[PDB]
């Protein structure tokens, strides 16, 4: 066993596209193309304790802090909202994106910074006291994936320009271009000893980059097979172990990926779902993996 | 990769997503 809980969450009424452990584990986030984010709790008979409604659209990227009391929310038509945990109401809505918002990121380590990501290649900062945008970070294409670093003073935003490109937050320029991938760059995630960062990319295969400021020149130390994307095209994300030991990126055919980050062999196989599954993410204490897929279904499970 | 397999592929990209999170579906 090795927890304290393969249990099936049934309940979201259309595509899951993104999933997040809340970092205290004892709850849950998930949602995609309902509009509507649903709330679970991790333990006991995984109930569907609370919901939030505020999106017009379809939620792309959920997201938590380490404090785990506020949820950023990514949505479709244009905004980014963020909402509490406890009794659930969106406390904010972040509005200056003129497309579709494909990612968002939360600053956790000092003041609470929201990176964004959208279809018209703005990366756009976004401090939740100003209601405005900080800092719009000009890519030419769409970015499809955004994050942080380890220490919030860089942006790391995957897109479709087949490169990742990381912005310096007191540069204000791109600082250097991971290039290495044939297609578009959906899903980036990172540690949370915030060395390493992974890479989804429609080229089917899985990369690992260290983010650090001591470079190695080249940073793509670790490719990943498996993976593929297809027709659907979705934004097929990422999710690293809190332990770093296993990573685990969302495919197209319905089999839930988990690899050995040393071994660089897949672990994991999991079938169950149907459809595509956009996100995969790890619970923050125990080894416990929900899967998150266009099937409706999200998949809880003990993997080891 | 290229410039115009990069405007195309981005021309693609914005004529997907404009019609499969068009607030009509």
């Amino acid at each position: 066993r090795c927890s304290s809980l393969i249990m099936l969450l049934s309940g979201h009424e259309g595509e899951v596209y993104c999933c997040k452990f809340h970092p205290n584990g004892s709850t849950l986030a998930s949602a995609g193309f309902d509009r509507l984010i649903l709330l679970w709790n991790v333990y006991g008979d995984c109930d569907n304790y609370a919901t939030l409604k505020g999106h017009s659209g379809a939620v792309m990227e959920l997201h938590y802090n380490t404090d785990g009391s506020m949820l950023f929310s990514a949505s479709t038509d244009k905004t980014v909202a963020v909402w509490d945990s406890e009794t659930g109401e969106r406390v904010k809505r972040l509005k200056g994106h003129t497309s579709f918002v494909n990612s968002c990121y939360p600053a956790r380590r000092g003041p609470q910074l929201v990176c964004t990501g959208s279809d018209d290649g703005t990366v756009k900062l976004w401090d939740i006291r100003k209601k405005a945008a900080i800092q719009t970070f000009q890519n030419t294409y769409q970015v499809l994936a955004v994050t942080f670093n380890d220490t919030s003073d860089q942006i790391i935003s995957g897109g479709i320009d087949n490169d990742i490109k990381v912005w310096d937050l007191r540069q204000n320029k791109l600082t250097y271009t991971m290039r290495g991938h044939a297609d578009s760059v959906t899903g980036l995630s990172l540690s949370s000893e915030g060395s390493y960062l992974l890479s989804n990319a429609m080229d089917n295969t899985v990369r690992v980059w260290d983010v650090r400021p001591f470079a190695p020149k080249e940073r793509c130390v670790k490719i990943f097979q498996g993976n593929v994307h297809n027709f659907e095209k979705n934004l097929l994300r990422c999710s690293w172990s809190p332990d770093g030991s296993k990573i685990a990126a969302g495919s197209a055919d319905r089999f839930v990926y988990v690899w050995d980050t040393t071994s660089r062999r897949i672990l994991y196989k999991l079938p169950g779902h149907a459809g595509s599954i956009n996100e995969v993410a790890f619970h923050p204490d125990e080894p416990i993996i929900i899967s998150a897929s266009s099937d409706k279904r999200l998949y809880m499970g003990e993997i080891q | 990769m290229s410039e115009e397999k990069l405007q195309e592929k981005a021309r693609k990209w914005q004529q997907l997503q404009a019609k499969r999170y068009a607030e009509k579906r």
